[PDB]
């Protein structure tokens, strides 16, 4: 049985409605921008259009598309080095999804997977990526 | 509502510099004794501590989960009050149109004081008459002299106070088990390690429990120039 | 997956409710042929009035085959 | 469909941890959006790219529990587990489970009226109808006389 | 044009043969200039004035409902003399329609 | 559009009378209960019955009109909207081009002709013996 | 505080208070005029000081129109009840409301100071050039007052128009009356300012608009393009008051509310296009004269509809209610008096009749019956209705049948004889006259002294 | 709106009443004179008290 809850929005001018406790928990969880991350999936049509604005991103996006990776943009800038981990991460997430989905109702045990390759997780909280917004060419050449 | 202006940035979240620096006392203060800012950060710290602990969520009941996030389980008393509050607010910048009032179901006229000016326009169509203004005072079942439409005043009053979302939450919500600071530390180490902070609120909160300036980079975070 | 560039999507329709906005039958969306006929006549009157400056002062001498009561004797 | 599609409030991200858009006057840093799209990729193109929310796998058992307890919520939770939930899908889930506040007339205190007075309600209504009947007839009578 | 509320003959049928039209006086009473006591100070004379408002008066009918002092315009609804701040709570003009929604009812 | 209109060009608050068409009717629909079937007599009025937030559709309209103010990306409008937004700006710019490349050339030609023949090229040469350029707009003579 | 107050109801009281004060100066000037006109000869003004009489009539007209009746019916009652009728907390523009009343007072001080310090000469309240532009500095001062007054009028009009954005109830007929007057001001004032600036240019900047080859009749067009809309800006608020009083006191809902509203709108549009009935004797073209005469007679239609809708409001009212209240008597007296003024207006509207009756005391009596009797009584009736709400005391007016009767009788003794001398004929704006017009002038003068005495009995 | 101008506030109690040293209640200026003369007439008028009510308004000679 799921109880109803009051959900309020606004700081000084507050609007109260009734809502689902689980839906509110998901809403706040997705607000943890550092933990839950949006990831991009590409198609060949859109990868080609990217080249019209950033040639380097087109090449890196093509690699992600060829491997069918849902990848964060920040990671995409380092796909050359992160590719082996990303492929391993893809496998582990798929294993976990399958295990949880196939489990019988009422079975809420944690999935068995290698969390060390999945980011962001306690086992691997990620890397300190250096900014790549640095010119490396001499205008006089 | 249509009468409200645009959401502020604060309407979504508060800056971490508004977090009370005495977190140890904040997590021990009763709800009735917490101010607006203190109550915001009590709920956010405790709510995010439970949400950022995935292994414990499936075994946590909705009653306990709602308490941790600071959400009030609804009941007929609180629903009635909240509903009449939102109806009062809506009528601030909206028209007052509804079914014809009778003795069984009088027109409900919400008010904070003991009186509110009301006009009767009669029924629908040819039964509509010119506006007849009257002062609706509490404790009397008013009858329009023209169409016999029954009116009644409803007062948003509770124990020397009017009805507010804060009042409803204080009167009906019950503080649960006292928040344990060990949970804050445990979750802090879970998402914050080796210069990576994936729970910024828990890094600041743990720093304050430690005394302010203890965790790496926090002295530099607290040093301002103006 | 397949997508559509938002810049070339069609305008969203008005919602269908008790209070529905409809401009289809007004015919005020754009200038019609009649307006362009007014412009053409204005150009014509402008040129005519200048080319033929004796038109307002016509000749009262009239022959009119089939007399004056025949339809082609009124234009 | 409001403000030309520009959100009143939106998230911006910066690669350099010590970057300040107000203090610095450099010309190389490119801001990103909430999904991480660099600013040099136009909106028309980035909005076509499909972005889905990825929660850590340790949350899958919790998201599964939510679906089972509320079967109407299961399809949305399944999308989230499978990494198929976009922002639009989240919005649909959010507004689908929002309910209006309820007011109970049985809880309203009533103006004081004695039991003797309560038994005269039909009589007072009867008087009111006869007053309306007499009013309406007099209108015709007076209109004829004065005009 | 307005010609009163419509009446069906069924609504004009009495429940007793002795029913007649209630003879309740709608003259509020005898009044004059509001008379302040000398002893009362400015604050207590304000209370006196607030207790002499005709627009706060009504007539109670045989069934306990009261017909209030009513006016065509809201000018007669403020305290007399007019206070500095009158309509703090927005006066509500009640419109009537036949529309209804299911959420308001319970079976 | 430039001018603010509460009903149509409401950019100050962003209020919209109806929800987005993208939303399924089961998720959100315009607030219209004019077609509600007659209430059974055995049903009893619990709520006020007053038009307001007790109605689900109106509540969702208020909620969305406040929670729509934060969005991850822009809702790109179509080119028709964009053209209308700056219709006056573009038209004035083309008017400037016309004044430079159409009005400019023939006005210069007229003055140069006037220098030699005393009157503009679109005027009737006088024989009265009066001196000077005379009128310029010949059709207002 | 007193001067700093922004309360819309306090400012409304200020407008009425200032109208009565300035009104004392207005009435005094009227007494001077009537005393002088008691016989032929010089009575209180020397023949060498005839310029003072010209100034007296000029200031009388200007003050009563712009500083008394307009501030009283468009500034006083409106600022006090309009925000209440609109079920709104206060007026939309608080700070603008404060400055408007201060502006009116400052322009009044300038005018009266110009009496004391400048040479006293007059050119009528219509300031016709070239006479207005060949005068002394007192004319310059009067122009500054009018322009300053214009600023207050326009900003007050802006204030009332903003009520449409905030009104939380129904736009009652009275609210419609003020809104339309505000529209009439927004459209007419800018034209007045322009022509006044041209008067200044000729007075102070060596301009030549009102010297030969420049048409002096131009001024009359632009002036009266504001002039006649002004007479309806002064009467329409009075109509709005009459509607409220009759409905409230008779306990009868307004009949034909929409026709009342649409009659007010109609009067405004028509009143904006009939101005040249003030210029019939200049020598305008035949077709122009016929247009203006035709449209002027049309104004009677909407004005007539309102009168008959008022009559049915009083008809049929309960007999038990006491009908001797001063407010009710004044409201009824307005209908009786306004019909007289309007009918005479229709008579003068015929241009051929107007040739005989232009610049005669028939015109005086015509606009006095509407303003000096009708508008004054309407303002009194409105204030009297709001006596409890306003809260003033120390007067015996609310129930005073003697005051109403004496006022009605004596006011008619003043202006009814002025209709007669219009066919005698006695020109306007004169002080000396032929000995065979003394009788009627004497009767009217006896009426003026008597009315003043009755003003003392109220206290 | 939290912390905005309240829609309604209760009046604070009036200031303490003042007595004279002998206990007589202290009286304050009052502009409601009792004129001295021999007239004692009382005139009553039925008055509009809204739409459905009246009030019997009396004027006293004193
Ligand atoms: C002789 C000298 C003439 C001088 C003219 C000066 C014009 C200055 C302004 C020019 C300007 O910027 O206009 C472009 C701009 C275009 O507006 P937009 O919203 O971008 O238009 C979008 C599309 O065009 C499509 O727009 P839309 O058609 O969907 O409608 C939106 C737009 C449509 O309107 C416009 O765009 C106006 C354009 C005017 C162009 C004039 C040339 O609405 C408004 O902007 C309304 C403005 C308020 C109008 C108030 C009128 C008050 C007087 C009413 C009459 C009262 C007396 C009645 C007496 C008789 C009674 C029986 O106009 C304005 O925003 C200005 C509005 C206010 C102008 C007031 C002028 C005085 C009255
Ligand atoms: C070497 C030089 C180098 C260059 C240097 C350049 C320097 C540049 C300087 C530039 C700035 C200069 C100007 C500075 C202005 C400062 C304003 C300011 O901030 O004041 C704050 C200041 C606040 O004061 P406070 O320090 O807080 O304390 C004030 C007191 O506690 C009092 O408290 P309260 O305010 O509550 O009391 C006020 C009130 C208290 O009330 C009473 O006195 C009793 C109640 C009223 C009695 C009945 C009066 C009649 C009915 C009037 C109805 C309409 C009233 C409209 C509203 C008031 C308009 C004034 O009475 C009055 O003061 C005036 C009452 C109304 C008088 C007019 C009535 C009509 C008489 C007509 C007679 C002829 C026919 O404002 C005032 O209270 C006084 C303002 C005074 C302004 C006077 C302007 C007069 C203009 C007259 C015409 C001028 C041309 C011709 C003159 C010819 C003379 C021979
Ligand atoms: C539009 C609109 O949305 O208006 C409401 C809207 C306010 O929104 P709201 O919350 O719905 O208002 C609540 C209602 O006020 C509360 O109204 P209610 O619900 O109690 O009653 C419903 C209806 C009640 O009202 C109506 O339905 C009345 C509609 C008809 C008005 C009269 C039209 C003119 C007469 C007919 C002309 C026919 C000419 C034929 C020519 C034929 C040629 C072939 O409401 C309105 O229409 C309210 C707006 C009334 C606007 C009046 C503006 C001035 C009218 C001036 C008339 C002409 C004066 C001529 C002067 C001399 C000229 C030489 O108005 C405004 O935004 C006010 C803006 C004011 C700007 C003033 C400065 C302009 C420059
Ligand atoms: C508020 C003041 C006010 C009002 C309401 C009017 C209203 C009218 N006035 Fe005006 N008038 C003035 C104030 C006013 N006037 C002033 C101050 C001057 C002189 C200024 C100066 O020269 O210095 C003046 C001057 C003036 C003249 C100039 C005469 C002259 O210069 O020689 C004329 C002539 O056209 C005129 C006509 C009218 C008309 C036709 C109406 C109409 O509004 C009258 C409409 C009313 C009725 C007609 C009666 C009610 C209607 C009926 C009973 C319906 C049945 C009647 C008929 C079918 C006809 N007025
Ligand atoms: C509304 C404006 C108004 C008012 C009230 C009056 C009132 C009076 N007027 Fe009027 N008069 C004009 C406007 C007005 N007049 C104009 C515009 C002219 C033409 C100017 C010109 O020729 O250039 C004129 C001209 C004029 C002349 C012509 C002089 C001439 O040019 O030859 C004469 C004398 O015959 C005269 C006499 C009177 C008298 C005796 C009264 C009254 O005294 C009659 C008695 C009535 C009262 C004494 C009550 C008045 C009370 C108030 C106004 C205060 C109201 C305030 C509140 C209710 C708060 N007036
Ligand atoms: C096989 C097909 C080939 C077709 C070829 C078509 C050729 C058409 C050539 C058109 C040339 C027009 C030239 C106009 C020159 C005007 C110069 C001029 O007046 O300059 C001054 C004048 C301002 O003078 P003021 O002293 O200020 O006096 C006026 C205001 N007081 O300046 C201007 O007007 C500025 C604008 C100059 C516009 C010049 C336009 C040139 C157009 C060239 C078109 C070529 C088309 C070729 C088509 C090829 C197709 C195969
Ligand atoms: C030789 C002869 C020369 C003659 C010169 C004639 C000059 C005529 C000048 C007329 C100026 C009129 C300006 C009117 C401005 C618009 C008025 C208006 O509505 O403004 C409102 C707006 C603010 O509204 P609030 O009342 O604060 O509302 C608070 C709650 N929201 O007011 C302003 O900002 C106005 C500021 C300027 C003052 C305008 C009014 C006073 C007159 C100023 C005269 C200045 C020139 C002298
Ligand atoms: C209110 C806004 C609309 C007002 C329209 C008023 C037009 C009225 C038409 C009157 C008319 O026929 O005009 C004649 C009349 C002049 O007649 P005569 O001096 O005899 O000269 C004729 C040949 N020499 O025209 C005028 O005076 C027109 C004055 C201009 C009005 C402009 C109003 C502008 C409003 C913005
Ligand atoms: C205050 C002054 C304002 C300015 C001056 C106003 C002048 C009068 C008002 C004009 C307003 C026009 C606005 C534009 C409307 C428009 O284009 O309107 C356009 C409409 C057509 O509408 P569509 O765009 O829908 O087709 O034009 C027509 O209805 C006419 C169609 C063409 C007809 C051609 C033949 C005409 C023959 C005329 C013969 C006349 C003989 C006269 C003998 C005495
Ligand atoms: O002026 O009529
Ligand atoms: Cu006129
Ligand atoms: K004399
Ligand atoms: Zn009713």
């Amino acid at each position: 049985q799921v109880p109803d809850v009051f959900a309020t929005f606004g700081w000084e001018r507050r609007l109260t409605v009734i809502h689902h406790p689980g839906v509110m928990a998901i809403s706040k969880l997705l607000d943890q921008r550092t933990v839950v991350k949006p990831r991009a999936t590409f198609n060949q049509e859109l990868v080609e259009e990217i080249g019209d604005y950033d040639e380097d991103l087109q090449r890196k996006a093509q690699v992600a598309l060829d491997n069918g990776l849902a990848i964060e943009w920040r990671v995409l800038d380092f796909i050359d080095d992160e590719l082996p981990r990303l492929l391993a991460e893809k496998r582990e997430i798929e294993k976990a999804r399958e295990q949880v989905m196939s489990k019988a109702p009422g079975d809420y045990t944690q999935p068995v997977f290698d969390s060390s390759v999945v980011v962001p997780t306690p086992a691997n909280l990620g890397r300190n990526y250096p900014t790549l917004n640095l010119p490396s060419g001499d205008p006089t050449e | 509502y249509r009468h409200w202006h645009r959401m502020s940035e604060d309407d979504w979240a508060l800056p971490l510099d508004s977090m009370p620096e005495d977190v140890k006392t904040l997590m021990a203060t009763p709800q009735t004794e917490r101010g607006f800012v203190e109550d915001y950060w009590y709920n956010r710290i405790r709510g995010e501590a439970t949400l950022l602990d995935p292994e414990a969520l499936p075994s946590k009941s909705y009653i306990a989960l709602a308490r941790d996030m600071g959400l009030q389980i609804v009941d007929e008393p609180s629903s009635h009050m909240m509903g009449l509050i939102e109806l009062y607010e809506y009528l601030r910048g909206a028209s007052f149109v509804g079914p014809f009032g009778t003795i069984e179901n009088p027109v409900l006229v919400p008010a904070v004081g003991q009186e509110r000016v009301v006009a009767c326009t009669g029924g629908v169509g040819d039964e509509e008459h010119f506006t007849l203004w009257f002062r609706c005072r509490e404790g009397f079942m008013y009858r329009c002299g023209e169409c016999d439409q029954i009116f009644m005043l409803v007062r948003l009053y509770y124990e020397d106070r009017y009805w507010t979302q804060t009042l409803v939450r204080d009167t009906f919500m019950s503080d649960g088990d006292m928040f344990d600071l060990k949970t804050l530390e445990r979750v802090h180490k879970m998402w914050n390690k080796d210069e990576m902070v994936r729970w910024e609120v828990g890094y600041w909160a743990q720093d304050y429990v430690l005394g302010k300036g203890v965790l790496p980079g926090m002295v530099e975070e607290h040093t301002r120039v103006n | 997956y397949k997508t559509e560039n938002p810049l070339y999507k069609d305008d969203e329709p008005f919602a269908k409710t008790c209070h529905t906005f409809d401009y289809t039958r007004e015919g005020t969306e754009k200038n019609g042929l009649g307006y362009y006929c007014l412009m053409g006549l204005w150009a014509s009157i402008f040129i005519w009035d200048s080319l033929y400056t004796g038109a307002t002062m016509p000749t009262g001498v009239h022959r009119y085959v089939w007399g004056p009561y025949f339809p082609t004797a009124w234009f | 469909a409001y403000n030309g599609g520009y959100p009143f409030h939106y998230v911006v991200q910066y690669d350099d941890p010590n970057y300040d858009c107000e203090a610095d006057f450099e010309f190389e840093e490119i801001p990103r959006d909430e999904f991480g799209v660099p600013a040099h990729i136009p909106p028309e193109l980035s909005t076509q790219i499909r972005h889905t929310y990825y929660v850590p796998p340790q949350y899958y058992p919790f998201l599964k529990k939510l679906g089972e307890d509320t079967p109407e919520l299961k399809p949305y939770t399944d999308k989230l587990i499978m990494g198929d939930m976009t922002y639009d899908d989240y919005e649909e889930m959010f507004y689908k489970f929002a309910k209006p506040l309820k007011i109970y007339r049985s809880r309203l205190p009533l103006p004081y009226r004695t039991d003797e007075e309560i038994s005269q309600e039909k009589y007072v209504n009867w008087c009111g109808r006869w007053y309306s009947y007499r009013q309406r007839l007099q209108g015709d009578y007076y209109s004829r006389h004065y005009f | 044009i307005y010609e009163g509320q419509t009446v069906q003959e069924s609504e004009l049928i009495p429940q007793e043969d002795d029913w007649v039209i209630e003879e309740t006086n709608f003259c509020l009473g005898r009044n004059c200039y509001v008379r302040f006591r000398e002893e009362d100070d400015l604050a207590r004379r304000a209370l006196h004035q607030m207790d002499s408002q005709l627009n706060k008066m009504h007539t109670r009918l045989r069934d306990g409902t009261v017909i209030p002092y009513m006016s065509f315009h809201p000018d007669e609804m403020v305290d007399r003399p007019a206070p500095i701040h009158t309509f703090s709570e927005k006066p509500l003009l009640k419109w009537t329609w036949d529309e209804t929604y299911e959420e308001a009812y319970d079976d | 559009k430039h001018f603010f209109t509460d009903g149509a060009n409401d950019y100050v608050t962003g209020w919209e009378n109806t929800p987005p068409l993208k939303f399924p009717a089961s998720v959100m629909k315009p607030c219209d209960y004019s077609m509600t079937k007659p209430i059974p007599k055995h049903w009893k009025l619990r709520g006020s019955g007053i038009h307001g937030p007790e109605n689900t559709d109106l509540m969702k309209l208020v909620l969305w009109n406040r929670l729509k103010q934060k969005r991850p990306q822009r809702e790109v409008p179509n080119i028709n909207y964009l053209k209308d937004s700056i219709r006056l700006e573009l038209s004035v710019n083309w008017w400037l081009m016309s004044c430079i490349f159409l009005w400019g050339p023939w006005l210069h030609w007229g003055q140069e002709y006037q220098k030699v023949h005393e009157q503009p090229p679109w005027a009737m040469k006088r024989i009265d013996g009066l001196r000077g350029e005379g009128y310029f707009t010949w059709f207002l003579e | 505080f007193y001067i700093l107050v922004n309360n819309n109801k306090r400012i409304g009281i200020y407008y009425i208070k200032l109208s009565i004060i300035i009104g004392i100066l207005g009435i005094v000037l009227s007494y001077i005029i009537r005393v002088e006109l008691y016989n032929s000869g010089n009575r209180i003004i020397k023949y060498d000081n005839v310029n003072y009489y010209n100034m007296v009539i000029t200031l009388h007209g200007l003050l009563m129109i712009f500083y008394i009746i307009m501030p009283g019916l468009y500034g006083g009652i409106p600022l006090y009840i309009l925000p209440i009728l609109s079920v709104i907390t206060d007026i939309v523009l608080p700070r603008i409301n404060n400055i408007s009343i201060i502006i009116v007072l400052i322009s009044y001080i300038v005018v009266i100071n110009s009496i004391v310090i400048e040479y006293n000469i007059g050119t009528g309240w219509t300031l016709y050039p070239p006479l207005s532009i060949i005068g002394t500095v007192i004319v310059n001062m009067i122009l500054y007052g009018l322009i300053i007054i214009g600023i207050s009028s326009i900003i007050s009009a802006i204030n009332f128009m903003n009520i449409l954005i905030v009104i939380d109830g129904i736009i009652y007929v009275y609210i419609w009356s003020i809104i339309i007057t505000s529209v009439l001001l927004i459209i007419s004032l800018p034209i007045l300012n322009g022509i006044l600036l041209m008067i200044l240019s000729d007075i102070y900047f060596n301009s030549i608009y009102f010297i030969l080859n420049g048409d002096v009749v131009l001024y009359q067009h632009l002036f009266w393009y504001f002039g006649h809309p002004e007479v309806y800006i002064l009467i329409l608020p009075a109509f709005g008051i009459i509607s409220i009083i009759l409905s409230v006191l008779n306990n009868k809902i307004i009949f034909g509310m929409k026709s009342m509203i649409l009659a007010i709108i109609m009067i405004s549009i028509l009143g904006s296009i009939v101005w040249a009935h003030h210029i019939y004797t200049v020598g305008l073209e035949l077709d122009t004269k016929i247009y203006f005469n035709n449209l002027t007679l049309i104004i009677s239609i909407p004005t007539g509809n309102k009168i008959y809708n008022w009559i049915i409001l009083y008809i049929g009212s309960y007999n038990i209610l006491y009908n001797g209240y001063q407010s009710l008597i004044f409201s009824i007296m307005f209908i009786i008096i306004f019909i007289i003024g309007g009918i005479t207006g229709i008579i003068i509207s015929i241009d051929i009749i107007d040739i005989g009756l232009h610049d005669t005391y028939y015109i005086v009596s015509h606009f006095h019956y509407i303003l000096s009797i009708g508008a004054v009584i309407s303002l009194l009736a409105g204030i009297l209705l709001l006596k409890d709400i306003i809260g003033y005391y120390n007067v015996i007016i609310k129930i005073n049948k003697y005051f109403g009767l004496l006022l009605f009788i004596n006011i008619n003794i003043i202006f009814t004889p002025q209709f007669i001398i219009g066919f005698n004929v006695m020109p306007r704006r004169i002080l000396e006259y032929s000995d065979n017009i003394i009788v009627w002038n004497l009767i009217s003068s006896i009426g003026s002294i008597s009315t003043i005495l009755i003003l003392l009995s109220i206290f | 709106r939290i912390g905005g101008p309240p829609v309604f506030m209760q009046f604070p109690p009036p200031p303490p009443k003042e007595y004279l040293a002998d206990g007589t209640p202290k009286t304050y200026p009052l502009h409601q004179p009792v004129f001295d003369h021999g007239y004692t007439w009382e005139h009553w008028y039925m008055t509009n008290a809204g739409v459905f009510h009246t009030v019997y308004y009396g004027e006293f000679a004193k």
